[PDB]
């Protein structure tokens, strides 16, 4: 019963039964400040059965600095029944409650425990009866630039999948006698020792058909054993084999056994020896908090920061920790305990929110078990961090200023940012940015841009909207909720509903790019990425790209004349398949999905294109009998679609359908066996029908079964919403119509001047003239995914069945079909909070202006297997350029407007280079092999002149510079490159 | 991209590809046309074939997608020009330049592969009756490819 | 010595060669017998594929050895 109109994208990640599992799963969430809240927001938008929130604690100015559901009318309210209104409208297919009192019993009614804000003597009251009757308890902590997650599953936790990945499947090309097991031809099955794997339509071995996994064991990229198959047979060939994931079994040790001896998760392998410094330090700060009636050392003050040190030491005396104490690092944790970071709460809760999803689903390997995190680099250094400087001034800026300071708040108040995209990073970002108080000083200002609107799907994602919502721009809609959350940014804000692009430079022009401060991206495909990436660059303006696909997520920043671009990065482009495959030979449901996608296009896409065009361009006949590169298939289309077979009623349409199941998967698979028999043989002698290409039988139409009346239902639909007629659903007209029905004869042809044109001019005179159909027009069928009343997929999957069926491969259901024809992405909220997270973190960073390259780190994080690691960023190459330094990227050439001769004799007599080509654009301005003529009628034209020339196009008014390639040789003749050319209109 | 599309455009221009002849069209980098000569030891000899090239913007990373304009005979290319090349698929690793394209297509017009086809009947025929298909891949380079 | 090559129907083909013999050597007489080219050849013993630029000796390839031979089907 899950409703795969929200969770589409999610379902892809986790799956049915994971979810089903989930959707009866209780979870406790103790604490609700910026943590708490994000915590439970997550899993609201997850599809847990219910959550319950406890804490009683009434609300302060300060909570609001990461508390996105507390308003400063909120003031003397507790936390918890503030909150619980606004969470219970993020899903409502879960109930949200509260909790005056806990009691310990009580805890027996949920499946996981969350803590939060809590005091180490109350966790571990809380964890000795959560151990031993088997329930998730999970505890998170964050205190300024440092986090700590400590998990506890039982002593007998089940892991079903211990990676998250999709099991790994081949085809085999030969099994010997010693179960050696070998891949096809340029084939890596991916396999690691002890794995175990089921085979099937084995040929020669029938014993390993049964299905009983087997050991592997890998001998090289190609090649892996089985063991010994000497009984079953003596050689195999050909089969598919498929891995088989066993459950794991992992033992959990309670909070009181593991404070002694912890087991630490190590984020980054650049510090290893700070996780023993932390585990010491978060409980001395617990200890302190218990010594002074919970308050917490104040911000950057010496006599707190001695006090928890002494503290330090004695829990590292008393636990034997034989570890030397950091004095400098600890007392920097002592200075920002009372810290609460809106970048940091969504990190953790993000990972806190996966933690809790794997413990109800029993699913991805957890953490095991304490976690501890810091993003200490992020600290200012460019302004003065003082007692004096960091005290509290009243306000709900509080939680950041005892980090950062006054100061570094007002640098980020005049913040000017641009946001491309408002997706769910688009939505967390300005969530963060609204938080912080970017942007709400004199001088701010936030420019955000979208061109979609808002669909069912993007709300299991994408908090800032809701259900009332659907159908509106996201840009509004966003800037609305974020001007809600924080009242400062009313009129500091302004949405676009614009796509960035070539076509939008006249709004996003050099007036609107020379204001902004930084750039962040929240796109979903590498054009757009690209072409910001691009702008960035001329501009020379910091960028903040992040991505995510399902679990995993990455995080990437460039700073100007100190790293590299976006675009200097390669990642493995999309796979294809050869039109030979597609065509007649599949082997893979991917194949099938995509001749079905193909045959949709061509049958109620573009005929239809075909004919509405014949019906507006007066001598659209004329050009296509000399431009198109089959002018006799536009033809027969246009009569076909007119005058042949013109439906008058639905019926006409069920017999066209009938008609073309005919003509796709019985007439054209005996074509096909008739030009290769099921016996023919290669040139070499090898049979053909072996290996990749499978041997098709033609279908013969049975009413009964249920695939052909699925395509002949979607194809009757398909064609009447063509001709726009009403059509219907029930079996009995269909029955009733395709009774009578008498298939026409049809023989394999075995094929054996000028007057095909004549018979191509007598097909044309035939048409109806364009002026006896005036305000006629055929409705072409625009693929849409999402909707499924239009029997997209549907049709898309009964084809792909059939053609499977045609060629032996095991048929998918609508859930993997949509999946694969739509290209959709998972994705996951989780990911989404972590790369948000991260981002903000690097925007501080942005913001101090930091110079040094080894201070800015790009992350990458898997949440399947608790994966996370942080890399520098790679500088910008550097060259020698007339015995001169040039940076690669980051340098350019400013010259006037100058005629095209005097920029090549400046470059011969500045630089002592002699230019070969110039290109803007697409275009070639100047090569240095043209014809003379050519270039003594292009010398002495100036560059706009050439250009306008050139590209036949006049350019804009507001078009202030063009950006110009240039490639030139040095005086010996040795190729040299040299930056791009911004000449200056 | 447009430095990588120059360098062999020069390349091209000073060392004569002899049998081929490739340049962009009008004055956009992004598309050339072509042109094949038929080996003369085959059915296609005395024809000449033009060619459609739209390099992608990732080239040299991405594959030059490569179109026939006038029609031919071939067992690998159909009816719309698509041609049922290796190099193009995956064995492009940017490496070779646009010489190399079009000697792989001069090979494959040298000699076709019927055991991998694109277009059933004519490698049917091909391996069936030799004499046939060699009359007609004559008729159709002699009707198509001259003049 | 002699060998034994199996290929993917089933077929047992038998070779004289000698420990010495180069795999381009072998490949080729794969080529006169049953004319496969030595590029579309692909030659698996004990799990691992032969490299050409090697010889038998460097596979530890002994007497009356088993090797399987698998086509590299073109596009
Ligand atoms: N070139 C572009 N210029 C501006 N915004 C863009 C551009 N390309 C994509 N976007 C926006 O980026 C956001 C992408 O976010 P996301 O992928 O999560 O949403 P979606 O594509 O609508 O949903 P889904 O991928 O789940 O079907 C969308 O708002 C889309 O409008
Ligand atoms: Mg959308
Ligand atoms: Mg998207």
């Amino acid at each position: 019963t899950i409703d795969e109109g929200l969770y589409s994208r999610q379902l892809y990640v986790l799956g049915h039964e994971a979810m089903k599992q989930m959707s009866q799963s209780n979870v406790l969430i103790i604490g609700c400040k910026g943590l708490g809240v994000e915590i439970a927001k997550n899993v609201c938008l997850a599809g847990v059965k219910s959550v319950t929130l406890y804490d009683p604690q009434p609300t302060r100015i300060e909570d609001l600095s990461s508390q996105y559901f507390l308003t400063e009318d909120d003031i003397g309210v507790p936390r918890a029944k503030v909150t619980v209104s606004k969470l219970a409208e993020l899903n409502q297919y879960v109930p949200v409650s509260v909790v005056d009192e806990l009691s310990t019993e009580y805890l027996k009614n949920f499946k996981c425990v969350v803590v939060t804000e809590t005091s180490l003597t109350k966790q571990l009251e809380i964890n000795d009866f959560t151990h031993k009757n088997h329930i998730a308890y999970i505890a998170a902590d964050s205190r300024g630039l440092f986090g700590s997650i400590f998990c506890d599953f039982g002593e007998n936790f089940i892991c079903t999948d211990t990676d998250g990945n999709e099991p790994l499947t081949g085809m085999i090309a030969s099994i010997t006698d010693d179960g050696v097991v070998t891949m096809l031809e340029e084939t890596r099955h991916g396999l690691e020792n002890g794995d175990f794997v089921k085979f099937t339509e084995v040929k020669g071995m029938p014993g390993l058909n049964d299905g009983t996994p087997r050991k592997v064991e890998v001998k090289g990229p190609y090649t892996f054993s089985i063991g010994s198959v000497k009984d079953l047979g003596s050689a195999g060939y050909n089969g598919v084999f498929t891995q088989v994931k066993v459950p794991t079994k992992i033992s959990f040790k309670s909070l009181r056994e593991s404070l002694k001896d912890p087991e630490y998760v190590y984020p980054d392998f650049g510090k290893m020896m700070r996780p023993p410094q932390y585990h010491i330090a978060f409980q001395a700060l617990s200890a302190f908090a218990d010594a002074h009636e919970g308050s917490l050392p104040r911000p950057r003050n010496d006599i707190d920061a001695a006090e928890f040190f002494e503290f330090c030491k004695k829990i590292a005396s008393t636990l034997q920790f034989d570890v030397e104490l950091d004095e400098k690092l600890i007392k920097e944790i002592s200075y920002q305990a009372r810290g609460d970071l809106v970048a940091m709460s969504a990190f953790l809760g993000g990972a806190v929110a996966q933690e809790v999803l794997k413990a109800t689903t029993s699913k991805f390997y957890p953490l095991k078990q304490y976690f501890y995190f810091d993003s200490l680099e992020s600290l200012p250094s460019s302004v003065t961090i003082s007692e004096e400087t960091c005290k509290p001034r009243g306000c709900r800026y509080d939680g950041q200023i005892a980090v950062f300071g006054s100061e570094f708040q007002e640098k980020i108040a005049s913040l000017s940012t641009f946001l491309v995209g408002a997706g769910a990073i688009g939505c967390e970002m300005l969530k963060n940015w609204a938080m912080m108080g970017v942007a709400t000083g004199e001088s701010g200002h936030i420019s955000v841009t979208d061109m979609d609107s808002i669909e069912k799907s993007n709300l299991n994602r994408q908090f800032l909207f809701r259900p009332r919502d659907v159908g509106k721009l996201k840009s509004e809609c966003a800037s609305t909720a974020v001007s809600i959350m924080n009242p400062s940014l009313t009129g500091k804000i302004t949405s676009y509903q614009e796509r960035v692009g070539p076509e939008s430079e006249g709004i996003f022009g050099d007036e609107f790019f020379e204001k902004l401060s930084l750039v962040t991206n929240a796109l979903d495909n590498v054009e757009a990425r690209m072409y910001v990436d691009r702008r960035c660059v001329f501009f020379e303006k910091p960028l903040l790209e992040s991505g995510t696909l399902g679990t995993k997520g990455n995080t990437q920043v460039v700073v100007p004349h100190l790293t590299e671009s976006y675009g200097s990065s390669q990642d493995p482009p999309e796979k294809s398949f050869p039109i030979c495959t597609l065509k007649n030979f599949p082997n893979r449901i991917e194949h099938t999905i995509a001749w079905a996608r193909d045959l949709f296009e061509g049958l109620f896409k573009q005929p239809i294109d075909n004919v509405n065009m014949y019906l507006s361009s007066p001598n659209f006949l004329e050009t296509s009998l000399k431009t198109s590169s089959n002018p006799r298939e536009v033809l027969e289309n246009i009569r076909d679609y007119l005058v042949t077979e013109k439906p008058l009623s639905f019926e006409e349409c069920i017999m066209w359908a009938r008609l073309q199941f005919d003509k796709f998967f019985n007439n054209n698979i005996q074509q096909l066996l008739f030009n290769f028999p099921k016996d023919s043989v290669t040139s070499t002698g090898q049979p053909f029908w072996s290996g990749p290409k499978r041997a098709p039988t033609p279908l013969s139409f049975d009413i009964h079964n249920r695939e052909h009346f699925d395509f002949i239902v979607a194809a009757a639909s398909l064609y009447a919403f063509n001709y726009g007629l009403k059509s219907e659903t029930d079996p009995a007209i269909y029955e009733r119509v395709l009774a009578g029905y008498n298939p026409p004869p049809f023989a394999p042809k075995s094929g054996i001047a000028n007057k095909d044109k004549q018979e191509l001019k007598s097909i044309a005179d035939s048409l109806p003239p364009p002026s006896s159909l005036v305000g006629f027009r055929l409705t072409p069928a625009e693929f849409e995914k999402d909707d499924d009343s239009n029997h997209h997929i549907d049709f898309i999957t009964a084809a792909s069945n059939l053609r499977a069926m045609n060629y032996d491969i095991t048929p998918a259901d609508r859930f993997k079909t949509k999946f694969v024809a739509g290209k959709i992405v998972p994705a996951m909220c989780t990911s989404t909070a972590v790369v948000s997270g991260l981002v903000c973190l690097e925007l501080v960073k942005l913001v101090d202006g930091k110079k040094k390259i080894e201070e800015y780190k790009n992350g990458f994080f898997n949440l399947a297997i608790g994966l996370f690691t942080f890399s520098d960023p790679i500088a910008s190459p550097k060259m020698k350029v007339n015995g001169k330094e040039i940076d690669k990227i980051w340098d350019r050439y400013n010259l006037p407007d100058c005629t095209l001769q005097e920029l090549i004799d400046y470059f011969q007599k500045e630089e002592g280079l002699e230019v070969t080509m110039l290109s803007s654009g697409v275009s070639l301005l100047y090569a240095n092999f043209q014809p003379p003529k050519k270039l003594a009628e292009r010398l002495p034209l100036k560059i706009s002149e050439l250009v306008e020339q050139i590209t036949k196009k006049k350019l804009e008014p507001f078009r202030k510079h063009l950006v110009l390639e240039i490639c030139c040789d040095d005086a010996n003749g040795e190729d040299v490159e040299v930056p791009f050319i911004c000449i200056k209109l | 991209a447009l430095k990588r599309i120059n360098r062999e455009l020069a390349d091209l221009g000073k060392d004569p590809p002899s049998s081929s002849s490739a340049g962009p069209v009008g004055d956009d980098l992004f598309h050339w046309q072509a042109t094949i000569m038929g080996p003369a030891d085959s059915p296609y000899a005395g024809g000449v074939f033009f060619l459609s090239i739209h390099f992608p913007t990732d080239y040299p990373f991405k594959p030059p997608k490569v179109n026939f304009t006038t029609r031919i005979y071939h067992p690998n290319i159909n009816s719309n020009g698509s041609i049922c090349l290796d190099i193009l698929r995956d064995q492009w690793s940017p490496a070779l330049t646009i010489s190399k394209v079009l000697l792989s297509i001069s090979s494959l017009l040298t000699d076709p592969n019927p055991d991998d086809p694109l277009v059933p009947e004519i490698a049917h025929v091909y391996k069936t009756d030799r004499s046939r298909y060699e009359l007609s891949a004559r008729e159709w380079t002699r009707k198509y490819a001259i003049g | 010595m002699q060998i034994f090559v199996k290929t993917l129907t089933g077929k047992t083909i038998t070779l004289e060669v000698e420990s010495s013999d180069t795999i381009d050597n072998v490949k080729s007489k794969i080529q006169d017998k049953e004319g496969i080219p030595p590029d579309q050849q692909r030659l698996i013993f004990a799990g691992k594929q032969l490299e050409d630029g090697r010889t038998l000796s460097d596979y530890n390839i002994q007497k009356e050895s088993t090797l399987h031979l698998v086509l590299r089907l073109r596009g």
